[PDB]
């Protein structure tokens, strides 16, 4: 799964 | 980056009232854009989110609208709980911008202001200093300028202001003014005047005395 | 350093203060430039037991 | 859940600060944190933020410098760092968390913490001189407090029995010092026939002073 702390940053998995 | 602005800075009302207020982003925003409250002295609470969406446990009256450009946000009858501070905020691009604010005021008729001199004490003198104060007490509305004189020459160096907030019993505003000199040069000058302007009066509402 | 008092007996101010100071003669010199800014003019006393001083008009 | 940030601060020009914003009641690291500063009588500034899953941090342009965010993941807490500081950061600094995630519709500060005060000054703690203000159907006096830091110092006239017809102003700090002034207004029987005085706590300097106003003439 995917971690996406606000919309323009990089999700990290 | 992309710039927030919130007309107008300062709005009057009266209870039950319903008042709106804008913000225009100098970009399209989407509906990336959120309305917070300020209490005195506290920190800013969301009220809406995504233009138009009520956080939790927010009451009925608040509302928001728009989207693109132009957006507003709405009470619907006001409480005494109401009237303070209000910013709106962009959220699609950093930096996330809030706009420069308005505060709701409550609405009286108007009131001239109740003005006051003090020359310095002589404990304050014994000491070196001399503070003259002017106390402009219980006027509305919220405007006013205050001037200082010295042997009738407009001054301005040394001069230090205090305003309070609306008062809750009879929603006047009130300003204090203190003009502070060394001894030696207080004791070189004879007249001192503090001269209030304000929507009340035509000319100059103005305390004086000689030393 | 230690904590000095100040009690004030003055004609229309009245009440205490204090400083943080290495010595009572230190302190003492805080003490009477606080009462002249002050406009307090009087009689001094110092109790080295409770480290307060007095000033009386 | 609560954002709870650490106390007041004093300090000297050149200095650093360092001030905690705390999280709990979720996964510290599910949010990022944001940092806000309000000047006085101004607006909110957004100064950037900062990952908690990532670490990265995001500076706004005003704040590119003397500004440092960082983490101590274990206590759920993020920092906020002022290096070398001047009269401009003497302000009140807010953290708030902000609530958006992967598939996230919407985009939002919710949680905010409290706020925390600082005040830049060359002084040190020095108490308050109180001078009397009297005039030479209704009569205003007050009381004028000069020459203290730091904040606050506490007024109240006749020990609280007369708090109708008072105006007690916010402190303003000129040249690393504050000054506060108070008016109070009685009818014109009442004074001088009756005693009038200012009651005047610093607790920093543990000053408690009362300043009786006397009359100047008739």
């Amino acid at each position: 799964h995917f971690v996406q702390q606000t919309p323009k940053s990089q999700p990290t998995l | 980056g992309i710039v927030m602005t919130q007309t107008p800075a300062s709005q009057s009302a009266s209870l039950g009232e319903s008042v709106t207020i804008t913000c225009l982003a100098s970009q399209t925003i989407g509906t990336w854009l959120a309305w917070y409250q300020q209490k005195p002295g506290k920190s800013p609470q969301l009220l809406i989110y995504a233009a138009t969406s009520l956080a939790d446990g927010v009451p009925s009256r608040f509302s928001g609208s728009g989207s693109g450009t132009k957006f507003s946000f709405k009470i619907s009858s006001l409480q005494a709980e109401d009237f303070v501070s209000y910013y709106c905020q962009q959220l699609s691009s950093t930096p996330y911008t809030f706009g420069g604010g308005t505060k709701l005021e409550i609405k009286r008729a108007d009131a001239a202001p109740t003005v006051s001199i003090f020359p310095p004490s002589s404990e304050q003198l014994t000491s070196g200093g001399a503070s003259v104060v002017c106390f402009l007490n219980n006027f509305y509305p919220k405007d006013i300028n205050v001037k200082w004189k010295i042997d009738g020459k407009e001054r301005q160096n040394g001069v230090l202001n205090s305003w309070t907030d609306q008062d809750s019993k009879d929603s006047t505003y009130s300003m204090s003014s203190t003009l502070t000199l060394t001894k030696d040069e207080y004791e070189r000058h004879n007249s001192y005047t503090c001269e209030a302007t304000h929507k009340t009066s035509t000319s100059p509402i103005v305390k004086s005395f000689n030393r | 350093v230690t904590t000095y008092k100040l009690v004030i007996n003055g004609k229309t101010l009245k009440g205490e203060t204090t400083t943080k100071a290495v010595d009572a003669a230190t302190a003492e010199k805080v003490f009477k430039q606080y009462a002249n800014d002050n406009g307090v003019d009087g009689e001094w006393t110092y109790d080295d037991a409770t480290k307060t001083f007095t000033v009386t008009e | 859940v609560q954002l709870q940030q650490s106390g007041p601060e004093l300090k000297k020009p050149g200095e650093t600060v360092k001030l905690s914003c705390k999280a709990s009641g979720y996964t510290f690291t599910n949010f990022g944190l944001n940092w806000m500063k309000q000047a006085p009588g101004k607006g909110l500034k957004w100064m950037g933020w900062i990952n908690t899953y990532t670490g990265e941090s995001t500076y706004a342009d005003d704040f590119k410098g003397r500004f440092a965010f960082s983490l101590e993941t274990s206590a759920s807490t993020a920092y906020l760092q002022i290096n070398n500081v001047k009269n401009e950061d003497t302000a009140t600094y807010f953290c708030a968390r902000g609530f958006y995630y992967y598939g996230s519709r919407y985009f939002y500060f919710d949680y905010w913490g409290q706020g925390t005060t600082l005040t830049v000054s060359s002084a040190k703690t020095t108490a308050p001189s109180v001078y009397p203000l009297a005039p030479v159907s209704s009569v205003t006096l007050g009381c004028l407090v000069k020459g203290y830091f730091p904040e606050p110092v506490t007024l109240t006239w006749n020990s609280g029995s007369l708090s109708s017809g008072v105006h007690t102003f916010p402190a303003v700090l000129q040249s690393d010092l504050y000054t506060l002034s108070s008016s109070v207004t009685v009818t014109s029987s009442t004074w001088p026939s009756q005693s009038i005085t200012c009651n005047v706590a610093h607790p920093a300097s543990s000053t408690k002073v009362d300043k009786k106003i006397e009359p100047r003439g008739p």
